[PDB]
């Protein structure tokens, strides 16, 4: 039988493939439609178990589409007879055929395009009425209702998105008041006795969404339910699963953005969301907070001159509470860095836990790349906190202790020594947090600023030295750079930003502090003034505007010179030229002389022969010889 | 300070209104010694404290909550507190070493004898204390061991009181019957089994029957659901109706995965030991996955990765006779919609990966079902392609596994089906070409804006959707995009390449599984006999389907002769060499009457993407 029952749907699935004919009147009948679907069912249910012949396997997954593609043909024709489409639906979410795409791309070009406000609040009513309890629709169904019912709002919000203040005329009282009464004003005595049947989350879910559509959309329209609104939000707060509670917190945050709520239920829905610690829905809740937060002095204002908010306490009650998760910490953090402007009045009790935090919350060793952006992040935060101070002092306030400062400052050192991105040179063979991290040292130490406490900071010996002096890093320095096994890249990128930060600092030090420290300089320079590997060079030599993002520092060499009266370190220096050069080292040479002249020309008098030696010799002829070789090419 | 001193005399002096200004003194001074916590002064205030709270705790325990009960409460936790949040750290200048054998005794005997809300805070304070003060603390771990080996022994008798033998208004029971204790305890354990070495050797054979116990324990609610259940030849999952006590029934299983996760701890190297109680692991675990509350995810998650941790250690070959039963999604995954929104990809691929290690041993019907299983996987409309490509590379390294069945039939009719289903993902990833490129401008123009994102309506952002976003126009936002930084075109490029690469692989097996004497070949060149021969004609169809699908992917790499290189590149090239072959390797007759009927749709095609 099923071999004959594949042979009639081949041959009716090939009648009827040119419908541009007037043949396909013959799809109009029932009985031959229940039929089919029996059949249909049937061979279903054998292909299901492995009870078909081991030849008749193919031909029938192939009829099983062929089936499925002529139902929705002739779902197609009298689209508003929709029985047939709920009785089908029925049947694919019953587990007795197969999904198709041909029924989406049927219900999508028949019914949520339809060019009529008509045919689709008729649609709305009985999608709500199968849901609208009534048993007999299992959930899946309920579900795939939703699916329907949800992009008809959509399509419809879309299509009135113009000026003139455009009214939903397919949101009329009744489908509103309608709505209300199945799914608001129902007040369940006992759902939680209904969890005990499958698949419900997926439906609570969908009407949670299409609640929060509908209020973000159309909050003018909510103004004769927000009570029976807030009910329900509220009592779906207690569901015992996780997304559908922080669901539901969303919807209430929509809500609470939209509208105006005693700050009494803003506190508690604020205070127990802060409380929250599962890794699940970490997203949900920052959404809540983003919809909730900003509005947050609107809804609790404070007296004149108070300075003290039960809301601003509240995140600080919970940091010293929960303090032993790290968790916990890391999403206060999060929440905080995106408002500082809200916090920034309330910076008192907050700079120093932030200070303090900073360390925990990156580890040296080896932390991860989320809590990288999030330690430069605060960092950020408590510079424009500064800056914010500074520019209304322009346009006995607050200031942070003079420890916390170098605890900052000794920190953010070593973590942009400890970086993993390498700074930008011209001279780098074929970014953004080195580059963040720079420009933030630069700013803070400026007068004004935080600058007054360069006096009294030393050169970060333990950092620099353990850096730039170590015998692995100095034997690697002096190692040549053609071979890649001495060529650790990490231990490289470490040097580059140790000198940045160095050069940075020395910008702004004391000409006596240079003078009276020379010997410090000079030993932890020697190292790398003798190096043959063109980063190196120009990171002590070098200074452009490009790549210092708008900052005027001087090189290192160019600072420490000028310090010098107009001595030991111009003999120094024209010592390890010319050993370099002497050497066959042009590289460190040429930029050491290069550094000398423009300091002082009177010194290479006594240089020029080798100059003009290594000009004669290697540079100049192998330039020619390189550009006559392309010729020849 | 005056008020910290007044408070503290306060104190001194007492052995409502009294003692609720007391509970807040005593919460303040704990919330605010972050001020006070590390200092020289540290060892006066230390031993001022301990007495007064000593000879506080010697009182009667006190079972309600309410009124002054509260009151004391509040105060022995916010007072308790103080040991937990202090830096006992094991630095130099610690000053409690000194003093801490009383107060540890005394500690112990409150979790002897005190009740839930207590006994947790009084373990947890005794384990942080072990951790740090063990330098001459280290005399006391046999009775510690003790206890928790009574724990372990009356964990049988309690569960028979609360399941076979069985808020301000409640009495609060005695901490010796709460599951949430026994739940806490194997971290505890592991925590002390780390930190000292010299009772750890004697007391693991004294918790191995413990243990096994525990595990091989069960509800005869559940029992019975099941059994019933099997008699009617189908699965019951979940919790069974008969069960009063739900809340017990979660802290059972938490304490159950727990329990699991101490024993995948312990088999690093202590596995000889736990030799003869392997057996019963697999069907422990299928219980355990089948009883596991639907809205405890986090308890299936623990499970998960502690599978995980037992499976690397190389003890694959006992699970095979439960593979058919793990495939059922009903009894891995469940009816949770967290679950399902959330952890299928890591239950797959750990699925995945064991399919893959002991793929050798497989009987026909496990061979099948896992074909079905996951390409039904590859189908899904996960918002990324890291789950797809995943099912996608195991059917593909199943693929060489299927050719080896005895019977030929059923191989060939495996790897058509293979076929069918890459050819049918090539068709789903064309329908959505246009949805993929917009997604894409728009990241690029967001991206360039650098403005922080808020959720509510904009006039300068009009909402344009079309047939790809009927289910996602909602404002809930389930995982943002954003931390994704996912590009669709870059993602399908990568999955299209993948299935490519293995297509050849595919059909080279395929081709290796003629079934003799079907075919003649008396006269043939030589070019044309190891190729595959023997089609039908319902593979003809899925042959042309594959060839017509996977041309009309070309267009995401959007005069001919292009002597440099010009429009398109030298991958672009090399995928379209590597499809070509594919087809070398077929039935002559299959590939000019499959070519006659394609050519005018590649002519058509051509008009598009010229460099086909």
């Amino acid at each position: 039988k099923f071999i004959a029952i594949i042979n009639t749907i081949n041959m009716l699935d090939a009648l009827c493939q040119f419908p541009t004919a007037n043949s396909q009147s013959w799809l109009d009948n029932k009985e031959h439609i229940e039929w089919l679907k029996t059949v249909g069912k049937e061979l279903e249910l054998q292909q299901k178990k492995n009870s078909l012949t081991p030849n008749l396997r193919l031909p029938a997954h192939q009829a099983s589409e062929q089936l499925m593609n002529i139902l929705t043909k002739a779902l197609d024709r009298n689209p508003n007879d929709l029985d047939a489409l709920f009785s089908l639906v029925e049947g694919i979410t019953s587990d007795d055929f197969r999904e198709t795409p041909a029924l989406l791309s049927h219900i999508y070009n028949k019914i949520i395009r339809s060019d009529s406000i008509d045919f689709w609040r008729i649609t709305i009513l009985r999608c709500l009425d199968i849901y609208s309890g009534k048993t007999a629709s299992q959930r899946m169904k309920w579900y795939l209702l939703h699916n329907i019912v949800n992009p008809i709002i959509a399509m419809d919000v879309m299509r009135t998105w113009d000026d003139p203040n455009k009214a939903s005329r397919l949101l009329d009282r009744t489908v509103i008041d309608s709505i209300n009464t199945k799914i608001w004003k129902v007040n369940l005595p006992d759902p939680q006795e209904d969890l005990l049947q499958p698949r419900v989350d997926h439906t609570r879910m969908e009407v949670l969404q299409l609640s929060a559509m509908l209020v973000k959309y159309r909050h003018a329209l909510l103004q004769d339910a927000r009570k029976d609104f807030i009910k329900f939000a509220w009592t779906y707060i207690r569901l015992d699963d996780v997304i559908n509670k922080h669901a539901a917190y969303v919807v209430i945050g929509y809500f609470i953005a939209h509208y105006e709520t005693p700050a009494k239920i803003v506190s508690q829905i604020y205070f127990s969301l802060l409380k929250t610690n599962q890794n699940e829905g970490r997203a949900l809740v920052t959404q809540a907070l983003e919809l909730m937060a900003p509005v947050m002095p609107k809804r609790c204002p404070f007296p004149p001159g108070d300075r003290n908010p039960v809301w601003a306490l509240a995140p600080r009650r919970i940091l010293a509470e929960e303090s032993q998760n790290v968790q916990q910490m890391t999403a206060i953090f999060h929440y905080l860095v995106r408002h500082p402007d809200l916090f920034y009045d309330t910076r008192d009790k907050f700079a120093m836990l932030i200070i303090q935090c900073l360390r925990k919350v990156a580890s040296p060793p080896n932390p991860s790349n989320d809590n990288r952006k999030l330690a430069l992040n605060m960092m950020w935060l408590i510079w424009q906190w500064e800056q914010r101070r500074v520019e209304s002092k322009l346009s006995a306030e607050f200031q942070i202790p003079s420890v916390g400062r170098h605890k900052m400052i000794r920190y953010l050192v070593e973590f942009i020594a400890q970086l993993n991105e390498r700074y930008p040179l011209p001279s780098a063979r074929p970014n953004e947090l080195c580059k963040k991290a720079t420009a933030l040292l630069y700013n803070l130490l400026q007068p004004q600023y935080w600058g007054d406490l360069v006096e009294e900071m030393d050169l970060f010996p333990n950092v620099t030295d353990l850096v730039l002096a170590g015998e692995k890093s100095a034997t690697l320095l002096s190692a040549d750079p053609s071979d890649p096994e001495k060529c650790d890249d990490k231990l490289i990128t470490s040097i580059i930003n140790t000198l940045q930060v160095v050069r940075i600092v020395l910008h702004f030090k004391s000409d006596r502090w240079i003078l009276d420290n020379m010997p410090q300089i000079q030993k932890i320079l020697e190292k790398c003034l003798k190096s043959a590997n063109p980063e190196i060079q120009d990171c002590l030599h070098m200074a452009d505007r490009k790549y210092d993002g708008d900052r005027d520092v001087k090189p290192t060499i160019k600072r420490i010179l000028d310090a010098v009266p107009e001595s030991e370190l111009i003999a120094w220096l024209s010592g390890i030229a010319t050993e370099s050069m002497a050497a066959g080292n042009y590289v460190s040479g040429i930029n050491i002389l290069w550094s000398l002249g423009h300091r002082k020309p009177s010194i290479i008098d006594q240089h020029i022969p080798a100059i003009m030696r290594s000009l004669q010799s290697k540079l100049a002829r192998d330039h020619v010889s390189h550009y006559a070789a392309l010729g020849h090419q | 300070m005056a008020t910290s001193l007044i408070e503290d005399v306060v104190k001194k002096l007492s052995v409502y209104t009294e003692l609720k200004v007391k509970a807040e003194a005593a919460c303040a001074l704990r919330d605010s010694l972050d001020h006070y916590t590390a200092g020289p002064a540290y060892p006066a205030f230390l031993k001022k404290v301990m007495p007064v709270f000593i000879h506080i705790l010697r009182q009667q325990p006190v079972f309600q909550t309410t009124g002054e009960q509260g009151h004391m409460q509040k105060l022995r936790n916010c007072i308790l507190e103080i040991l937990h949040r202090l830096p006992t750290s094991q630095t130099p200048p610690e000053h409690f070493e000194p003093y801490a054998h009383e107060i540890v005794d005394l500690l112990l005997e409150l979790v002897r004898t005190d009740n839930e809300d207590n006994v947790i805070l009084c373990v947890k304070i005794l384990s942080d204390i072990m951790r740090h003060q063990h330098k001459i603390m280290s005399g006391k771990v046999q009775t510690f061991l003790n206890l928790i080996q009574e724990l372990f022994e009356q964990l049988d008798k309690v569960v028979r009181d609360q399941l076979d033998n069985t808020q301000a208004n409640r009495l609060l029971p005695r901490g010796m019957y709460s599951f949430k204790v026994l739940a806490e305890c194997p971290i505890i354990v592991v925590s002390i089994f780390q930190v000292h070495r010299s009772a750890v050797t004697p007391n693991v054979k004294a918790f191995v029957p413990l243990i096994k116990s525990a595990l091989l324990c069960q509800a005869k609610a559940q029992d019975q659901a099941h059994r019933e259940a099997a008699a009617r030849g189908t699965i019951h999952i979940g919790v069974s109706p008969n069960i009063k006590n739900r809340a017990a029934f979660g802290d059972f299983i938490t304490a159950q995965v727990k329990t699991m996760s101490f024993l995948a701890y312990l088999l690093r190297q202590y596995s000889s030991q736990l030799s003869d109680f392997l057996p019963h692991l697999p069907d422990i675990i299928v219980r355990l996955l089948r009883d596991c509350p639907r809205d405890k995810s986090s308890a299936r998650k623990e499970l998960f990765v502690a599978i995980r941790h037992i499976i690397n250690f190389n003890f694959r070959k006992i699970f095979l006779p439960k593979i058919d039963e793990l495939l059922d999604e009903r009894t891995l995954v469940g009816d949770g919609l967290t679950v399902h929104e959330t952890m299928r990809p890591l239950a797959y691929s750990m699925l995945a990966d064991l399919i893959h290690h002991v793929r050798d041993q497989l009987s026909p019907e496990q061979i099948r079902k896992t074909v079905e299983v996951y390409t039904r996987n590859l189908q899904d409309n996960f918002p990324g392609t890291s789950f797809q490509t995943m099912s996608a590379k195991l059917l593909l390294n199943m693929a060489e596994c299927i050719a080896r069945l005895p019977n030929k039939v059923d191989a060939r009719h495996y790897l058509i089906m293979i076929l069918n289903a890459i050819a049918d993902k090539f068709a789903a990833m064309n329908r959505q070409y246009p949805n993929a490129v917009k997604l894409s401008k728009q990241y690029a123009q967001q991206a360039a804006k650098n403005v922080p994102e808020t959720y509510l309506a904009d006039k300068e952002n009009p909402p344009d959707w079309d047939e790809i976003d009927i289910f996602n126009a909602t404002p809930i936002k389930i995982s943002n995009p954003r931390d994704r930084a996912a590009d669709p075109v870059v993602d399908n490029k990568f999955l299209f390449r993948n299935l490519m690469t293995g297509l050849k692989n595919t059909f080279y097996q395929l081709k290796s599984c003629n079934i003799p004497g079907a075919v003649d070949l008396t006269g043939a060149p030589a070019h044309w006999t190891d190729v595959a021969y023997g089609f039908t004609a319902e593979e003809v169809k899925v042959i042309a389907k594959l060839f017509r699908e996977g041309a009309y992917v070309f267009r995401y790499y959007e005069y001919m002769a292009n002597f440099y290189m010009v429009s398109s590149s030298k991958e672009e090239k090399e995928l379209l060499e590597t499809f070509a072959t594919v087809f070398h390797c077929i039935d002559p007759a299959t590939f000019h009457e499959v070519f006659q009927q394609e050519i005018p749709r590649l002519y058509e095609m051509i008009h598009e993407h010229t460099a086909l």
